[PDB]
């Protein structure tokens, strides 16, 4: 549910 | 007539007591919050006695979970009004949400963006204070899909969940990069193993002159882009709420969590700007954004102001006492590990992540004056939150010293100037925005 | 030697927080209601935590269910007993006032008015203070039939419910006006569909020279008019339970719901009249009426003060965040209605209903002096609910300032001289009542 | 291909245990019902172990609770699909009705006409069988208002209750019996009472040349007339649900309770036969009716049969135990009653009500045929109530012998002689309706 | 609920 | 349950 | 969750 950013920390 | 003064912030991550420390500069940071009549946080932490499962939440950084008694330390400093919706509320699952709703409830706390249904969590809620009252709307355009809530039918109830702003993003390619885009589809055989869904459905999913590959969206174009778009039914019915809200309440204000970068890190998402516009249009008051755990720009439009990351107001991360077994199974250990040193392991004993990195561990907290619903002043107060401290020490606020404040303000004047947003400088490292009003 | 002093207020419509502003003339009002010894209203709404279903009260103007919440802002408002009998208790059905009993005696706040049972319902209330005590009895004549409460049998347990003060209308009719009924009657056919009933009864139930067609009593006079009447079975056990009240407390005050109007808007009934010389005969100290949401005459009956109308003392109906299926029906939508949007459909964008007029937004609070049962002051503050003002700030009540005062003392005057009472006038605007003590 | 059974009846008001005699007549009716695939009946009686609490129904006769035990007379007997929209289902309220789903539900029989909400009172219920599968809709045109089930809203829940076919009745006048009555309205002071719902509502809601006086609709006519037409909404809703019960069924019948007269008491009403022709035209294979406690006519439409009312198939109205206080009221006693004597009172000791008419003890118990959807058989099976037998025995079902079937097989031909239907008629009294297929 | 039969017993 | 005055909002 | 195959009814 992080498609382009990859990482939602 | 009516004069009605706003605190916002951020990301309040918060999973241990003691929040305000003795600290002069903490003190006086609870004593500017508690001064208002409402103050605003995104409550990033699910509260908890013991209701619910841990979901896989990796591309969230893991669970993050806490002790119900956060709330009172939530309390106790100054916030009165609470945004739920966020890529962390759901990490306890449909039952934790609902165990948070009972939490905030048996406390009394006002909260918005998470409900037993869709509706409840579009909702705005509705804060009374002898000189007037605030509404506030919560959603989140980064969340694991499912999370969101879900309205009933006539034969199954609805589905607890979060306030979502869902998007789509399209990759436009020239005409010869869309040809090879259909000739590895062909090639590799991926084609021939959509063959079912042609004959159940009658079409090929993958052709829209748009296509659909690869979980993707792509469109001829004369030259490579990249487009994001908000869902048209959450932009129509979040700013239906907001239009009802209008009406019930002196101030109305929308909390957005959104991770979404744009072309540039310290840039929202293009479909974010859109909403935050439309927002406005509808008549909110001010959109006050979080999520990338830093900073971003300040945008004053038609006379009220769009924060699109205010970052982190409480940063504990490091020090929650409860890890999923998921979680743990991200570093490889030769013994069974404790919380503290998962974490420890997880940053590279402190090379990577958040920690190094000073942006991760400045903060601001804006007080918004309103009189009959126009902007008289917006004040900005730097927040530091203790970078290269111990990690049980840093992740809590206080009100920078007048340095670090002097060189937060920059970070905030220069991140705001593509919107056209100055700002006055006051000697203590304090500011305010230049209004037309 | 005993000296009590009473506040009475009319519907407390209250759905929101914030109830006492910061308005210096509605702290005064606050100072008002807890200066006095005891203060009565009527809780013109349910409220709830979730028990119960709503009823169909679409004659009531709709459904009026609130968080339970809202009995905080009534008793830190000063008001300290609560009637309960009125055309909304029973919103939420038999659950609801059950519901309702609950969240009162869990605060510890004295009601009368509804019960598990008739009895119950009908019982008064004893609210003790150092200085002395009140008994406080509360009925309504304005409900749906069926939402009386209902005692027990031997075999099945009673109803909860409120405590009802029925009535009967008489129609006479000159004796040709009759024979045409009675013709209608035969000539459409109606009179055929009555004969199973003929059969199973042995007689014809619309034979009483009475007559009962339509649902309606008819009864030949010599010119027409209008009758009404109290039920003598309400009358005799209301009177009797007043009777028992006058024996355990210093002053005993009835509370009565009645939306019926006598000949004029602004008269009551013929039978609330009846019914108020009742209540004194009886030994009554005073008679609070509530129901239009206007104010009506004040009399002195036997040296005892009959307020027929004290209107609201709160009014956010429009306010209300719980709007049933069947209320959302009556209006015509082409998409699905907010609550405050189905509000301002209702009243046609604010053209009809209770806003475009004067008289359903102000009110009164008197506050009488008693010694020894003796009454010996009747002081009239107006109260200024905030006509022509934004949706969610009308409605929340305030001392009146000195003009609008005098406005509102003028019509309580002009409403109370066909019964032959004198006010004296202070210069803030105040009053009181001549007297014969 | 598919050939399914299915048994009829009417109103099952059963309050005492063994239901079925050991007489060899109540053995075979048992042995008639067991051995269909599907025995339908309309539940006229609260089963309940004490959950919910007694309505006032004095226009339905009283409350009609019974043990929960009679459930298992009933299953026991062979009915086994439960039509329960009626104008008793309510007696206990919302939570009596809840209490009723459970019950049924925990003994695994099917039913249809009441829900938690007034889509699940509108739903079929789908019997499934080796043989094939049938749907029971359950429908009401006699109720007390507000006892109609409700959907939810997006704020409140729903209401539990039956399923409605309401109605509404005008009168035809002519213009001078027009002018009187609005003669009688403003000479009596009655529009002056109205003064208030102009002013609020803008309109006088007595002018429609309709007019609404008295609770009751008038309208100007050539000749005096009686005139009943179902409402759209329920019409519509009803024959929606209709026509998807078609999709998901062999048979679908449509079970309607209805007191109404139309002109003569054994003629239904005019707006229940259109709601039988409606309810085939959308696709149910036959329409069971009840309500009068006396038999009416047969109607055969498109081939498919309308029983407008079969009356009782059990009739222990005066056996039961449990008697509300507001229906003691009904009879001026000098001492307690005890419930036996509390009937014996109501009926003039015997001497009125239902005992002294043949009508209400004579019954009908149709066994129909279907062959893919195709009515090929229609037995009539007239039932004997005991007429004249001791109270404690009279009500309890059993196959008519030859000579009172034959009478009652006379009634019911000459009840549906005006819809042009024909009865073949056995040697032992049984009869079938002559088919056009 | 009984309108013009008055009685539904 | 609101008979002459039609309505009692 | 059906990634290739698209429909997985
Ligand atoms: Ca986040
Ligand atoms: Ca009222
Ligand atoms: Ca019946």
């Amino acid at each position: 549910g992080c498609g382009y950013a990859i990482v939602c920390f | 007539m009516t004069r009605l003064t706003v605190a916002l912030s951020g990301d309040c991550m918060v999973t241990r007591g003691g929040l305000i420390t003795s600290d002069p500069a903490a003190e006086r940071l609870r004593d500017l919050l508690r001064g208002t009549d409402f103050a605003v946080t995104n409550l990033e932490v699910v509260p908890s006695d013991g209701r619910g499962h841990p979901v896989h939440n990796a591309v969230g950084g893991g669970c993050l979970i806490a002790d119900s008694a956060v709330l009172d330390e939530v309390t106790a400093a100054g916030f009165s009004v609470l945004g739920c919706a966020n890529n962390h509320a759901m990490d306890l699952g449909t039952e934790g949400v609902l165990g948070t709703m009972d939490l905030l409830r048996a406390r009394g706390i006002p909260y918005a963006g998470i409900g037993a249904d869709l509706t409840g969590a579009r909702r705005p809620v509705y804060a009374d204070r002898p000189g007037g009252s605030l509404a506030l709307l919560s959603c989140t355009a980064t969340f694991l899909p499912g999370q969101e809530a879900a309205d009933p039918s006539p034969e199954l109830p609805g589905r607890p969940g979060l306030n979502p702003l869902r998007h789509t993003a399209t990759m436009q390619v020239t005409a010869d990069q869309m040809d090879v885009l259909r000739t590895i589809d062909a090639e590799t055989g991926l084609r021939a193993r959509r063959a079912e869904a042609r004959a159940l459905l009658g079409v090929d999913p993958a052709l829209l002159d748009r296509l659909a590959l690869f979980g993707t969206r792509f469109r001829t174009a004369d030259a490579p882009g990249f487009t994001t778009e908000c869902d048209p039914r959450d932009l129509d019915e979040i700013a239906r709420w907001v239009g009802e809200a209008r009406l019930r309440a002196d101030l109305v204000v929308v909390s957005v969590h959104s991770h979404e970068p744009g072309p540039t890190p310290e840039t929202p998402g293009e479909f974010l700007r859109v909403f935050a516009h439309r927002m406005i249009d509808e008549g909110a008051h001010a959109v006050v954004g979080h999520g990338p755990h830093f900073l971003r720009g300040v945008e004053l439009y038609r006379n009220k102001p769009i924060f699109y990351s205010l970052g982190n107001i409480v940063s504990q991360i490091e020090l929650t006492d409860r890890v999923s077994a998921e979680d743990y199974a991200k570093v490889t250990a030769e013994r069974p590990l404790t919380p503290g040193r998962y974490y420890d392991r997880l940053s590279g004993h402190g090379t990577r992540l958040f920690a190094p990195h000073r942006r991760y561990w400045q903060s601001l907290v804006p007080v918004l004056t309103f009189e009959d619903g126009t902007l008289t002043a917006a004040r900005l107060h730097p927040v530091d939150l203790g970078f290269g401290r111990p990690v049980h020490r840093r992740g809590r606020p206080r009100l920078a010293d007048r340095a670090e404040a002097e060189k937060t303000l920059t970070d905030v004047a220069q991140l705001s100037q593509p919107y056209g947003t100055a700002i006055e400088v006051m000697d203590d490292g304090t500011g305010e925005l230049a209004l037309d009003v």
